């Protein structure tokens, strides 16, 4: 259930992205969805996951999103993650 | 459809050899790479695997942190620069074309053989 | 996953059937492909989903499994079918591996 969690996780924050790209009403679907997964985290308790990912999504996205998630960065990744969705869905607006 | 590797080697442990793949026949940005070894009398065993774009790349658990597989897209060249050589890497490195779709991780081509001999 | 080629080396006259396996260790599905290394030359993929044939392979060469036990089985063994045999798992899994087996092995049998 977890690894297919972290996948469509990841597969929705590449497509999340896709769709906040004129935002360089969406804003506040954006923080119902990261509000969500923070929920579905917290009743629960990421270069392996290329393929999952690249089989629900067939562009790569996904060097921009390692990318980012290595710049901010210089159990633990998910918490990264989240920390990104929720800085990102602070300044969607 | 072709693969066509570097020729094999002669090289120092502790030393650096720099293998090269020539693709032909297809689209080099089209098709995942990888890297199979097989040393004398043990067999095959996967070493390296780089995707369309440099975005993903793995690696064995015996060739972490000193194997690096590039690709170059444009030249249609593989490459596998090869880092700090022991004495196990006597082999023969294969050179092998992946089946489109992410899931399907097979070797579908595979290209001419590069014996790397340790000394 | 451990691959077991359990025929390893098989005596066997050309022109005949030959069956093989691979049991895995866990279970996989149908995430296993079969190889076939010639003498002299590079290694060749024959069947990519442990059922299906690969582009440029006749269909002599047919294979079943989808749980821990797999087979391939190949049919009127000509002079380029005696060879060693592979088999490797790419399971959907995290982080995603690449085993193969050890390597079976088609051999002509004599007196």
């Amino acid at each position: 259930f977890f690894e297919m969690w972290v996948t469509y996780l990841l597969t929705e924050t590449i497509t999340w992205k896709d769709k906040l790209k004129t935002c360089m009403k969406n804003c506040v679907c954006f923080d119902k969805w990261v509000k969500q997964k923070e929920d579905e985290w917290n009743s629960i308790k990421f270069e392996s996951f290329f393929f999952h990912v690249m089989k629900k999504l067939n562009k790569e996205k996904w060097n921009k999103l390692m990318d980012e998630l290595r710049n901010k960065i210089e159990q633990d990744a998910i918490e990264l993650l989240l920390e990104y969705l929720k800085e990102k869905s602070t300044i969607c607006k | 459809v072709q693969l066509v590797q570097s020729g094999g080697a002669l090289v120092r442990p502790g030393g650096s050899l720099r293998l090269s793949c020539a693709a032909s026949g297809f689209d080099f940005s089209d098709f995942e790479m990888n890297w199979v070894r097989q040393a004398p009398g043990k067999g095959l065993e996967w070493i390296s695997y780089i995707s369309k774009i440099s975005a993903a790349s793995f690696y064995a658990d015996s060739v972490e942190g000193r194997f690096t597989i590039s690709r170059d897209n444009t030249k249609n060249l593989l490459w596998l620069e090869m880092t700090s050589l022991r004495d196990e890497d006597t082999a023969v490195y294969y050179c092998a074309r992946d089946l489109p779709g992410y899931l399907e991780r097979v070797f579908d081509l595979w290209g001419q053989g590069t014996l790397v001999s340790v000394s | 996953i451990v691959l077991t080629q359990s025929p390893a080396t098989l005596s066997l006259s050309p022109g005949e059937d030959a069956t093989l396996s691979c049991r895995a260790s866990q279970s996989v599905g149908s995430a296993l492909a079969w190889y076939q290394h010639r003498p002299g030359q590079s290694p060749r993929l024959l069947i990519y989903d442990a059922s299906t044939r690969a582009t440029g392979i006749p269909a002599r060469f047919s294979g079943s499994g989808s749980g821990t036990e797999f087979t391939l089985t190949v049919s009127s063994l000509t002079s380029e079918d005696f060879a060693v045999y592979y088999c490797q798992e790419y399971k959907n899994s995290v982080p995603p591996t690449w085993t193969f087996g050890q390597g079976t092995k088609v051999e002509i049998k004599r007196t």
